[PDB]
């Protein structure tokens, strides 16, 4: 079990796996041109970093 | 996501039951074994 845990999670994260994942905390400047392109232009992982 | 807990007396606390029921049970059926 603590093998899968840790090897279920991408440990090189790249792009994509950071929106399904939750435990890494990540953000940037609020509404500096960094959401504003998530908020609106809907895509899938992209929409799940909106959120 | 977080799941990383070990086998404690909660995930495990029946074995120490059991083992002292064996136990038990082998005493009182060994001291009848004389007889």
């Amino acid at each position: 079990a603590f093998l899968t845990v840790e090897r279920m999670e991408s440990p090189i994260d790249s792009a994509d796996d950071l929106a399904k994942q939750t435990k890494i905390e990540y953000g940037a400047v609020e509404d500096g041109a960094t959401m504003t392109f998530f908020k609106k232009s809907k895509i899938s992982t992209y929409d799940k970093m909106w959120a | 996501s977080k799941e990383a807990s070990a086998l404690g007396v909660q995930n495990i606390g029946g074995i120490f039951i059991v083992l002292a029921a064996g136990l038990v049970l082998s005493v009182f059926v060994a001291v009848g074994e004389f007889l």
